[PDB]
């Protein structure tokens, strides 16, 4: 899952 | 040699990039929520802290999120221990709050604060570890080769061998006349190790019991695998 | 300089003179009875093997208590670790008894027998950690100056510096092809926590639920202060 | 308490 943890990674 | 894969320049200002904003502190209801509060707060500063240590932007996204779920709560703890060398018998939160020992005995976690300041804070202060320090630990701790469901273990082993290699040489160059130091450094792992566990079963009752506000990422991170 | 204080060689002695006489292992009803009995049968052979250490016997006697309470459970996981290095899926107990990793999974104890495998036993294969290192390392894990109680931390403190600093000598001189390696060393001590806690949260379950056998000084070790 | 542990310490 970890839906904000995958979200904030992304971000670049 | 070690500086230029792992340079301790860039740690150093990954942590001088993180670093919150407070002019003046004030005492923290239940500190337990303050500083649930100032968890979840500083899971988010967390994330961009990674993305600035060398190479870790590099690694597999599926890496990257098991290295941070694993060492979270040490790196939050690591974090606020040092913050808090400037005080006597607290601790100091990125939110600018203070959280008094007697406060925190007086909400029931009086053993675990007493650990922090025991074996962290005043042994941080004792030898007065340095922000530069203080970031190669935490990239240790970040690169935990040891995470279970890595990709590549090893590459991560690699990544923590660049750092300790940059730390000990940082340590030899700085403080010369202490040969002991690098690996006194190391030696507060066990303890961090330690007290980031007990931090983590606290919390879960926390959660279990339902009483203390637990927001949405400091949730996240204490969701099963 | 290091080494006459507390020199290497009598840190081997301990081990050497402490080393089980097993010609020939078999399997272990239960393996973790097998194991509670030799941890209990090893508590004996742990103040044997302390008193060998340089100047562990010329602290007070209080402090003695205090230090091997606080530390025979991790001591005992980096012996049993050390000697399982032989076998490929299994521990070697010190009664003559393997257990397999099968054995372990089908007794309900598989994942923390998956953590001493992979984080203790592999990484001591994988880097040929010798006797004297292991002495060294345990001989660290005895003088833990965090100890609650002790008369007199800061001397406790003294004994672990100079233990470090005659492990790093002996590192730099009989491997001074791997610089890395004295850090390496002190970087299983985090792990050897961890699983020490989680070891000692089952052997507290185990005593709870009343259906294995706990032998007398393994009992006073799971004892309140 | 201890009782093992201090008679086996005393023990020289
Ligand atoms: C410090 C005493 C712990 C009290 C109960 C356990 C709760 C665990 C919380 C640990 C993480 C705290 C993060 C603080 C973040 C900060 O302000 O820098
Ligand atoms: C190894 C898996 C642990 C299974 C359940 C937890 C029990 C904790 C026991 C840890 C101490 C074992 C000591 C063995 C002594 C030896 O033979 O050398
Ligand atoms: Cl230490
Ligand atoms: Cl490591």
């Amino acid at each position: 899952k970890h839906k904000i943890l995958h979200r904030l990674l992304q971000d670049s | 040699s070690a500086n230029e894969d792992m340079p301790v320049e860039r740690i150093l200002e990954a942590e001088l990039a993180v670093e919150p904003k407070t002019e003046t502190y004030v005492e923290a209801n239940d500190p337990v929520t303050n500083i649930c509060q100032a968890a979840d707060k500083q899971l988010f500063t967390l994330v961009e802290w990674a993305k600035r240590i060398p190479h870790f932007s590099e690694l597999p996204l599926d890496d990257q999120v098991i290295l941070l779920r694993a060492g979270w709560n040490e790196l939050l703890i690591a974090s606020f221990s040092h913050r808090s060398i400037a005080v006597k018998d607290g601790i100091l939160l990125a939110t600018g709050l203070h959280v008094h020992r007697n406060s925190a005995h007086s909400a029931g976690v009086g053993a675990i604060f007493d650990r922090v300041l025991t074996e962290l804070v005043s042994k941080m202060r004792d030898m007065q570890m340095d922000k530069t320090e203080l970031g190669c630990l935490r990239a240790i701790v970040l690169f935990n080769p040891d995470s279970k469901g890595l990709s590549n273990p090893a590459e991560v082993e690699a990544l923590r061998e660049k750092v300790y290699a940059s730390l000990e040489a940082y340590c030899k160059h700085k403080y010369p006349e202490q040969p002991g130091r690098f690996a006194k450094l190391l030696l507060r792992l066990p303890a961090l190790r330690s007290i980031g566990l007990k931090c983590l079963e606290h919390l879960f009752f926390f959660k279990l019991i339902g009483d203390t506000p637990i927001d949405t990422f400091l949730m996240e991170m204490l969701e099963a695998p």
